[PDB]
C-alpha cells in the first residue's frame, strides 16, 4: 500500500480513488473542534480588552470544504492544520530557541594564551574547574564583583555550557557532566570519522538561556557567551581581573575560534547572527540529530532534515521573520505531513537502489534526467489516481515542493553528489509544471527558472555547493516552498554515503546533546507533541507571576 | 510558429490554443452586458473611469511606430478577469492561458497561478477579450470558474453534478435545466438577474479538448516528444550557465 | 581585439550612423562616453536648497513627521542661493580649473553639484559626492548668515538628515543616484542600486534614451561584479549592444514590423526568421511535424533572443501604455521562445526567472511594488545579469501614468537636476560617437 | 595654493631632504605617491594558491571547521602555477601592456595580483579587484586541469567560499586590505577599514614607515568622508605632515632628545617649550604660579601637539618594546598637555576620547582585542578623524612579540604578498619626494 492511504482514509468518508463528493453542507468553522475553539477565545478576547478580535463572519466564510487533519509523517498522530501553526506550537518555537541561543566556541586559542602569554599550566583538572566556573556564571550570576544581583537560576535553567574533543583520554579526564560523549552518542563509524575531524581540539558548546534569547535576538548568543566565558577565564586561571591578556580571550571567543549558528544578513533583509537566513542548509541538515539514530534509512534522514528545514526556513523565517500572518503553516506540513513525501522519497530509494544502487550511479547529466524524471512521474502521478490527495495538497506550490523534493533526494542518492540532486530539483520541476500547465503560486518559481543554469555556475553571486547555499542565496531568498527541501537534498547524497555529517562536524556534535529541551533525533515526533499541546518549552515567566 | 511540441490532444489543444488562426470554438452565446456585468467593475452604462487624461491631450519613435490600445488612447483604468481551472480536463490550464493570451492579444499582462490565471489590460479592450474568453472553448461553466478572489478549487474533488468547488459559489448548476446560471460577478457580488453559461462539456468532449495531461487520459509520459523537448531546455540551461 | 564581431549602430530614430564598428569598442572597459556616463554618476549631486530652508524655518529634520518644537531657524538660503552656492563651490573644488560644477535650478531653489574627478581619483568608493556637498553647504550656509555655534547642529541636520545616527541619510534634502554601500546586496552592485525611477525621470521618459542608458548600467556593473570576465565578456557585450545598443536595427525593425498589430508571440516568430535568416540559429533536428533548433553560438542567440524580448516589451506595454505588463513579457516571451525552438530563452532561463518574482512582487502583498521601483541591486530584480532591467526602462517609459510610485513621486529631485547632464539625457548619442572614435583603436 | 603655510620635509632618518615645501603637496588631492598607495591598495589582491589546492583536496572550504565528505579535488595546482597565472592574467587584463601586474611568489604558492586601473575608471567603488582576480583564477584553474560541470563548483567554493551566502568572502583563499563595502562603519570609512595589523605587517614593522602610511590612509579617509573640506582642511594636512610625515623633523627630534631617558611626560614638556619657541603658543594669562597659554592658530598647535602625541608613543612604547601602553599614552599625554598648558589637547579631545575605550576595549572582557586588530573603521577606534590610528601602527611596529594576535596570526597573506610593493612597505619615501616634485605646482 501507498504510505499516505491511511491518512487519506481518515480526512474523507470518500474512497481516496473517487472524484465526486459533497460540499457547502458541512456547516462552514462549526465542523472543526479547533474552529470553535478560536471563535469562543475571540469572543472571550474581545471582551476583556474591549476591542473586536478573532471573528468568523470577517471575509469568506472558512469550511465549505473538510477542513481536514493531517498525520505527522511517521507518527500515528492526527492533529488539524491550526495546531501546527508556530505561534500554537511551543515545540516549534523551542526548535528554534534551541538553535538560536547556540554557539560554538573553541578553548584552543584560550589555553595558548593561558599557558604562553600568562606562563600558567592547562590541564583536564583546570579546564574541569573552569568549566565548573563558567556553568555557574553563563546563567547569569558573579564570580568576581563584590554585590552583583543575578539571574533567577530556575529562570534560566535551561543555560549551560558543554565540551567535546576527539581525543578520548583527554575526554575521559574531564568531569563527564561537562562532556558531549561522542562514542556513546555516534554509531562507531560516525564516531570514529568525527573524532577524526576534531582531533585533539576542545570545543565548548555553549547555550543561552531561552528567556534572554526570547527578550532579544540571535546576535546576542555569540556576546553572551564570550562575556561569561571571559569572567569564568579570569577566575578559573588566576588572571587580574581586567588586564591586556584578558583581551585577547574576548578577541578569542567573539571572533576567533567562534562558530555561529547563522551569519549575519545584508541590509535589505537586515539581521544579526544566528538567525534563520544566516543558517546554510548543510548546518541544518547537521542540527538535525536523525543521520546518528536512522543511519541505516537515509529516506528517513534526509526527511527527518526537510521536516527541520521546512518548519523553521517556511513558518518561522519566511512566514514571520519576512511576511506574518496566518503565515505558512501548510506551505511547510506538505513536506512532513500524510506520509506523503515519505511514498515518494522511498519509490526513488528503490528505484535508485535496484537500477543503480547508493551512491554508484555516475555523476552526470544522464542520471539526472533519468532518475528526476522517473521520480517526478511517479510523485505527480498518485494526485491524477487519488483524488483526496490532490484535495489534500491543494495549492501547487505544496505539489511541486513534495515532487522535487523527492526527485532530487533520490538523485542524489544515485550520485552521492548533492549538486546534481539540486539539478534533479529543477529538472522536476520543468517538467512538472508542463505536465499540469501549472506550477506554484504567482513568483514560486523565480529560483526554479534561474536554477538550471545556476546549479553549475560559477560566477560570482551563482556559483556556490548546495552544501554552502542557505537563505541568502540571492535566488533562494524569497520564497517559500524550497528552502527546508533544499536542506533534505544537501542531507540525501551523505546519508546514502553513511557520512556523519554534512557540511560541519562541530555543528553535529553540538546537538548530539541530552541536556536540549527539543529532541533533535526525533523532530517529527516533536513537532506532533507540541501540537497535542504536551511540550514543556524553557524561558517562561511563570515563576516571576502572580498564581 | 510551432508554439509547443507533442503528438498527442493535449499537445494540439495547447498549439490550438495558442495560434492566433485557429478560430476558437464558440460554445455558448453571453450578450455584452452580461460580459461586463460578469466583470464586476462598472455597471452597464456607466462611463468609464479615467486613471489619466487621453493620449491626445514627448518625441519617441517607440511611441510613434506602437499603436496603442483604445482603452490606452481614453485613459481607462487596468482591470483584470481571472480564471479557475479544474485539474479534471478543464478545456484551458493556467500556463496555457498566459501563453496564448500573449500570442492572440495586445497590451496583455498575463499571470500564471496553480490556482488561478489572470490578465489585466485596459478596461474597454477587457471587455472585448473577455467575450471570447467565455464564449469560446477557453472556458467550460463545471470544470471553469470567473473568480476575482477565493479562487480554491482547481485541485479539488467535483461536486454531484460535476461542478467545480467554488467557496462563494459564483455558478449555480440547475438539475432541472442542466445549464449553469452566474448569480454573482467574479469577486462576488451578486447579480440582479443571473447570466445563462449553458450545458457543461460531457466528460467525452472534455478529454478531447483538455490541456492538462492525466494518467485517465494522456499522460505527460507518453508524450515522449513533448517531455523530450523539456529534457533539452534543462541540459542546455544547465551547460549555458556554466559555460 | 579580443573578439572579431563587428556591429553596425543606430541612433534612437533607426538611422545608421557608422558600420562594422568592433564590438570591445562598446565596451565599458573601453568606450570613452560609457566611462564619462559612470563617473557622472559617481559625482553628481542634488541639493534641495529650498527643503533646507523650509526644515529649517519649521524644525521638521530627521525622518518622516519629526519636528524639534523651539529649534526653528528663519533663513533666507533660496534668496541668498548665489552666494550660498558660489561658497560652496569654493571648499568642493580642488583648483580653480578642475571640473568641479556648481549650478542652481528652479530660480536658486535647486543646485546641481559635480563634485570634481580629483577627489575620485585617491577615494576607495563614491560617498565623497554627498559627503563633501554636504558638508560645504552647510558650511556655506552658516558663513553666509553667521549662524552660531549653537544653531549650527540644525543646519546638518536639515542637510544630510538623521545620520549617523540611521545608517542612511535619513531626511537629507540631497539626492544622488546611488545608496550608501551598505544597502549593496553584494560587492560591485553600486551601479545597479540605481532605480529604475532614476533612470526615467533624468531622461525624461524617452524610451531607447532610457532603454539605452538602464542597458549601459546593468552591463557595465556586470563586469565590477566580475560576471563580464573571460568566459562570459562577450555574451555581455553582445547583449548590450542588441538588446541596449539597437545594433543592427533589430530592435528598432521588430518593434516598427509588429508596432501596429503584433503581439509578443508575433514578434518572437519575427526574431526565429531574422535569426534563422542570419545563420545564428538552424534547423539541428526534426520531430513529429516539430523543429527542433540548435546553434553553434549560444552567445550570439542570447543576444538576438534578447533583442528580440526588448522589442515585445516595447511593442506589448507599448500598446497598453502601461508598464505593468513587462514583468508578464520578461516572463511569456522566454517561456514561449523555448517551446517554439528548443533553444534557452534569454540568459538561460534567468530572466524568466526574474520576471516570475518580478511579476509576484509587483502584483501582490508581501512586498516589492511598482514598476519603476525595482533596480539591479533589488532582491527581486538582482538575478538576471543585466537583460531584464533594460526592458522595465523601456516600459516605465511608455507609461502614460498609470502608476502612483512613478518617477515623479519618488525621483523629483532626480528628473529636475540629473536631467540637465546631456550625457545622461542623451546617453545613446555620446557612446556611439565614442564607438566610431576608438573603432579603429581597439 | 589655498594655505601659506610650508614644511621642511626629512627622512626616515632625521635628514633633511627638501626644504620649504607648500603644504599641500603633502595633500591626498595632490600628491601623486598618495594617489599611487590609495590606487595600488584598490587594485591590489593576494591568491593563495597553495590554499586552494588544499581546500580541493579536502574538500575543506566554506568557513572554519567546515567540510564536505566525497567533493575532493586533487588538482597540483602550485605545479601549474606558471600556466594558471598565465591565464589567469590574459582574463584579468583589458588590453596588452596595460598596468596588470601577476607575479607567482613562494614558488607558486601565492600570487600577487593587481588589476588594471582601467577596470576601476568605470566602476563605482573597489570590489572589482577580488571579483574579478577570483573569477580570473576559478577559470584559470578548471581550464587547466578541464574541471567538469559537476566540480567546477568547489573550485569557486575554495577560491572565494561561503558568497554570496554570507555576506563576506567567508574561508575565501584570496585577500585584499580592504574589506567588503557593507562592513563600512559609515560612508567614506574604506580607507579606515585597514586593520593595523595590515599596514605593520607590509611595513615589515618599521615605525616610520608604518606611522606615515597609517596617516596616509587615516587623512585621506578624512577627506572621502568630507571631515577635512572647508573649515577644518587645513587642520588634516597640518596633522598629516606633523604627525604622519616627520615635518620640519619634530617627531624625530622629540624622540631623540627623549629615547635614551624620557617618559611622555618629559616629551609634553620638550613638545611645549618647542610650540613656545617656534611663536606657535604664548603666554596668555597668568595665575598662582601657573602660566595659562593661548594661540591664534589652533590648526598649528594641534599638528604641534600631534607630533609631541606621536613621539610620546615612541619613547613610552618603545622603551617597553610592549605596544599595549599605546592605550595609555594616547590618553595621558592629552590629559596631562591640558592642564600643563590651558589649550586643547589633540583633536580636541577626541584623541583622549578614542583612548579611553580603546584601553578598555584592549584590557577587559567586553570586545575588542589587541592593539594590532584596530582600525578607523572599529566603533572602538573610529572616533579621532586620523590623530590616534597612527601611533598604534607605530606602537605596534615597536612590538617585540608580546601579542597574540600579532600581524603574523591575522595578516600573514597581507605581510607575505602586500609589502612586495614598494610604495606600500616604504611610503614615507614616495611621498617626500612627489611633494618635492609638485612643489612648484601647488
Ligand atoms: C491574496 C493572495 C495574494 C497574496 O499576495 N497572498 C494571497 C493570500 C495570502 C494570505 C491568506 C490569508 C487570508 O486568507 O486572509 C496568507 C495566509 C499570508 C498572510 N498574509 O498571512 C497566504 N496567502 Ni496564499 N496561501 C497559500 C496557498 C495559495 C494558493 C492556493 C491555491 C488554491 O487552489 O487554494 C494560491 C496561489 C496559487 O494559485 O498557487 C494563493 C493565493 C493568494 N495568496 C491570493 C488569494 C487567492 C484567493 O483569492 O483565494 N495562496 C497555497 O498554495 C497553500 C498554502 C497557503 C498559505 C497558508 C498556509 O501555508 O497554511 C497561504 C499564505
Ligand atoms: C522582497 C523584500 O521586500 P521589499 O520589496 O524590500 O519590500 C523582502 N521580503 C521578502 O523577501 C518576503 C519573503 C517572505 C514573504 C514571501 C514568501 S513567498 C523584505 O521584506 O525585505
Ligand atoms: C566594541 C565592539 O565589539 P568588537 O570589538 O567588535 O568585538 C561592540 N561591542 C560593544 O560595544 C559592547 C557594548 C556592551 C558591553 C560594554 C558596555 S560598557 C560590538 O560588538 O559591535
Ligand atoms: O497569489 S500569490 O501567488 O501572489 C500569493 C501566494 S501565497
Ligand atoms: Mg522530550
Ligand atoms: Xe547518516
Ligand atoms: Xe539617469
Ligand atoms: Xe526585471
Ligand atoms: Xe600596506
Ligand atoms: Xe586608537
Amino acid at each position: 500500500d501507498k504510505l499516505f492511504i491511511n491518512a487519506l482514509k481518515k480526512k474523507f468518508e470518500e474512497s481516496p480513488e473517487e472524484k465526486k463528493t459533497t460540499f457547502y453542507t458541512l456547516g462552514g468553522w462549526k465542523q472543526s473542534e479547533r474552529k470553535t475553539e478560536f471563535v469562543n477565545a475571540g469572543k472571550e478576547v474581545a471582551a476583556k480588552r474591549g476591542i473586536p478580535q478573532y471573528n468568523p463572519d470577517i471575509g469568506t466564510p472558512l469550511g465549505q470544504r473538510v477542513l481536514m487533519p493531517y498525520q505527522v509523517s511517521t507518527t500515528d498522530t492526527y492533529v488539524e492544520g491550526d495546531d501546527l501553526h508556530f505561534v500554537n506550537n511551543a515545540a516549534m518555537q523551542q526548535m528554534w530557541d534551541d538553535i538560536r541561543r547556540t554557539v560554538i566556541v573553541g578553548l584552543n586559542h584560550a589555553h595558548a594564551v593561558i599557558e604562553k602569554r600568562l606562563g600558567k599550566e592547562v590541564t583536564p583538572e583546570t579546564i574541569t574547574h573552569y568549566l565548573e566556573t563558567v556553568n555557574h556564571a553563563m546563567p547569569g550570576a558573579a564570580v568576581v564583583q563584590e554585590h552583583m544581583v543575578e539571574t533567577h537560576p530556575a529562570l534560566v535553567a535551561d543555560s549551560y555550557v558543554k565540551v567535546f574533543t576527539g581525543n578520548d583520554e583527554i575526554a575521559d579526564e574531564i568531569d563527564p557532566a561537562f562532556v558531549i560523549d561522542i562514542n556513546k552518542q555516534f554509531p562507531e563509524d560516525q564516531a570514529e570519522t568525527l573524532k577524526a575531524e576534531v582531533g585533539d581540539g576542545i570545543w565548548q558548546v555553549v547555550r543561552i538561556p531561552t528567556i534572554v534569547s526570547r527578550t532579544c535576538d540571535g546576535a546576542t548568543t555569540s556576546r553572551w557567551s564570550a562575556m561569561q566565558i571571559g569572567m569564568s577565564m579570569i577566575s578559573a586561571y588566576k588572571q587580574a581581573a581586567g588586564e591586556a591578556a584578558t583581551g585577547d580571550f574576548a578577541y578569542a571567543a567573539k571572533h576567533a575560534e567562534v562558530i555561529h549558528m547563522g551569519t549575519y544578513l545584508p541590509v535589505r533583509r537586515a539581521r544579526g547572527e544566528n538567525e534563520p537566513g544566516g543558517v546554510p542548509f548543510g548546518y541544518l541538515a547537521d542540527i538535525c540529530q536523525s543521520s546518528r539514530v536512522n543511519y541505516e534509512d537515509p529516506v528517513r534522514v534526509s526527511l527527518d532534515v526537510v521536516a527541520t528545514g521546512a518548519m523553521l526556513y517556511d513558518q518561522i523565517w519566511l512566514g514571520s521573520y519576512m511576511s506574518g500572518g496566518v503565515g505558512f503553516t501548510q506551505y511547510a506540513t506538505a513536506a512532513y505531513t500524510d506520509n506523503i513525501l515519505d511514498d515518494f522519497t522511498y519509490f526513488g530509494k528503490e528505484y535508485v537502489e535496484d537500477k543503480y544502487g547508493l551512491c554508484e550511479a555516475p555523476n552526470n547529466m544522464d542520471t539526472v534526467l533519468d532518475v528526476a524524471t522517473e521520480v517526478t512521474f511517479y510523485g505527480l502521478e498518485q494526485y491524477e489516481e487519488y483524488p483526496a490527495l490532490l484535495e489534500d495538497q491543494f495549492g501547487g506550490s505544496q505539489r511541486a515542493a513534495v515532487v522535487a523534493a523527492a526527485a532530487g533526494c533520490s538523485t542524489a542518492f544515485a550520485t552521492g553528489n548533492a549538486q546534481t540532486g539540486l539539478s534533479g530539483w529543477y529538472l522536476s520541476m520543468y517538467l512538472h509544471k508542463e505536465q499540469h500547465s501549472r506550477l506554484g503560486f504567482y513568483g514560486y518559481d523565480l529560483q526554479d527558472q534561474c536554477g538550471a543554469s545556476n546549479v553549475f555556475s560559477i560566477r560570482g553571486d551563482e556559483g556556490l555547493p548546495l552544501e554552502l547555499r542557505g537563505p541568502n542565496y540571492p535566488n533562494y531568498a524569497m520564497n517559500v516552498g524550497h528552502q527546508g527541501e533544499y536542506a533534505g537534498i544537501s542531507q540525501a547524497p551523505h546519508a546514502a554515503r553513511g557520512d556523519a555529517f554534512v557540511f560541519n562536524p562541530l555543528v553535529k556534535i553540538a546537538f548530539a546533546d541530552d541536556n536540549l529541551v527539543f529532541d533533535f533525533t526525533n523532530v517529527r515526533g516533536e513537532f506532533a507533541k507540541g501540537a497535542l499541546r504536551e511540550f514543556e518549552p524553557a524561558g517562561e515567566r511563570a515563576l516571576i507571576t502572580p498564581a | 510558429a510551432q508554439y509547443y511540441p507533442g503528438t498527442t490532444k493535449v499537445a494540439q489543444n495547447r498549439r490550438n490554443f495558442c495560434n492566433p488562426e485557429y478560430e476558437l470554438e464558440k460554445l455558448r452565446e453571453i450578450s455584452d452586458e452580461d460580459v461586463v456585468k460578469i466583470l464586476g467593475h462598472r455597471a452597464p452604462g456607466e462611463e468609464y473611469p479615467s486613471v489619466h487624461p487621453p493620449l491626445e491631450e514627448p518625441e519617441d519613435a517607440i511611441r510613434e511606430m506602437v499603436e496603442p490600445i483604445d482603452g490606452a488612447k481614453a485613459g481607462d483604468r487596468v482591470r483584470y478577469i481571472q480564471f479557475t481551472d479544474s485539474m479534471y480536463f478543464a478545456p484551458a490550464q493556467p500556463y496555457v492561458r498566459s501563453r496564448a493570451y500573449l500570442c492572440r492579444y495586445r497590451g496583455a499582462d498575463a499571470g500564471t497561478l496553480s490556482g488561478r490565471q489572470i490578465i489585466e489590460t485596459r478596461e474597454r479592450d477587457l471587455e472585448k477579450i473577455s467575450k471570447e474568453l467565455l464564449e469560446t472553448e477557453f472556458f467550460d461553466p463545471a470544470r471553469s470558474g470567473v473568480r476575482g478572489k477565493s479562487v480554491h478549487g482547481h485541485s479539488l474533488r467535483l461536486d454531484e453534478d460535476g461542478m467545480m468547488f467554488d467557496m462563494l459559489r459564483r455558478q449555480i448548476y440547475n438539475k432541472d435545466t442542466g445549464r449553469v446560471e452566474m448569480v454573482k460577478n467574479q469577486i462576488g457580488d451578486e447579480l440582479d438577474e443571473p447570466v445563462d453559461l449553458g450545458e457543461p462539456l460531457d466528460e467525452e468532449t472534455l478529454m478531447e479538448k483538455t490541456t492538462i495531461y492525466r494518467v485517465d487520459g494522456e499522460a505527460y509520459r507518453d508524450d515522449v516528444e513533448a517531455v523530450e523537448i523539456m529534457q533539452r531546455i534543462h541540459v542546455l540551461r544547465s551547460q549555458g550557465g556554466f559555460n | 581585439a579580443k573578439f572579431e564581431d563587428k556591429v553596425d549602430l543606430y541612433d534612437d530614430r533607426g538611422n545608421l550612423v557608422e558600420e562594422q564598428v568592433p564590438l570591445e569598442a562598446l565596451s565599458p572597459l573601453r568606450n570613452p562616453a560609457i566611462k564619462s556616463i559612470v563617473q557622472g554618476i559617481k559625482r553628481t549631486v542634488a541639493v534641495n536648497l529650498e527643503g533646507i530652508e523650509n526644515a529649517l524655518k519649521t524644525a521638521k529634520v530627521g525622518g518622516p513627521a519629526c519636528k524639534i518644537m523651539g529649534r526653528e531657524l528663519d533663513l533666507d538660503i533660496v534668496g541668498n542661493a548665489e552666494s550660498i552656492a558660489a561658497a560652496a563651490k569654493e571648499m568642493i573644488q580642488v583648483t580653480e580649473d578642475d571640473d568641479t560644477n556648481v549650478e542652481l535650478l528652479g530660480g536658486g531653489k535647486r543646485a546641481l553639484v559635480q563634485v570634481p574627478s580629483a577627489r575620485f581619483d585617491v577615494a576607495a568608493e563614491y560617498s565623497a559626492a554627498p559627503l563633501v556637498t554636504a558638508t560645504a553647504f552647510v558650511q556655506a550656509i552658516i558663513n553666509e548668515f553667521d549662524v552660531s555655534m549653537y544653531d549650527a547642529n540644525m543646519v546638518k541636520a536639515a542637510v544630510l538628515g538623521r545620520y549617523p545616527q540611521s545608517v542612511e541619510y535619513m531626511g537629507a534634502n540631497i539626492a544622488t543616484m546611488l545608496d550608501i554601500p551598505q544597502k549593496l546586496e553584494g560587492p560591485g552592485y553600486a551601479l545597479r542600486n540605481i532605480m529604475v525611477n532614476h533612470v526615467v525621470a533624468a531622461t525624461l521618459k524617452n524610451t531607447l534614451q532610457a532603454a539605452a542608458l538602464s542597458t549601459i548600467l546593468e552591463q557595465t556593473a556586470m563586469f565590477e561584479m566580475g560576471d563580464a570576465v573571460g568566459a562570459f565578456e562577450r555574451m555581455h557585450l553582445l547583449g548590450l549592444a542588441y538588446q541596449g545598443m539597437n545594433a543592427d536595427n533589430l530592435v528598432f525593425d521588430l518593434v516598427k514590423a509588429n508596432g501596429k498589430e503584433g503581439t509578443v508571440g508575433s514578434v518572437i516568430a519575427d526574431l526565429v526568421e531574422r535569426a534563422l535568416e542570419d545563420g545564428v540559429i538552424k534547423v539541428e533536428k526534426e520531430l513529429t511535424d516539430y523543429k527542433v533548433y540548435g546553434t553553434d553560438d549560444l552567445a550570439m542567440w542570447n543576444a538576438y533572443a534578447a533583442a528580440g524580448l526588448m522589442a515585445a516589451t516595447m511593442v506589448n506595454q507599448g500598446a497598453a501604455r502601461a508598464a505593468q505588463g513587462v514583468s508578464s513579457t520578461l516572463l511569456y516571451y522566454n517561456d514561449l521562445i523555448e517551446f517554439e525552438t528548443g533553444l534557452p530563452s534569454v540568459d538561460f532561463g534567468k530572466v524568466e526567472g526574474t520576471a516570475v518574482g518580478f511579476s509576484f512582487f509587483s502584483h501582490s502583498i508581501y512586498g516589492g511594488g511598482g514598476p519603476g521601483i525595482f533596480n539591479g541591486n533589488h532582491i527581486v530584480t538582482r538575478h538576471s545579469k543585466g537583460f531584464a532591467i533594460p526592458c522595465v526602462a523601456a516600459a516605465m517609459a511608455l507609461d502614460a501614468g498609470t502608476q502612483m510610485f512613478s518617477p515623479e513621486a519618488t525621483s523629483g529631485l532626480i528628473k529636475e537636476v540629473f536631467s540637465q547632464v546631456d550625457e545622461f539625457r542623451e546617453p545613446l548619442k555620446y557612446v556611439v560617437e565614442a564607438a566610431a572614435e576608438i573603432k579603429n583603436e581597439i
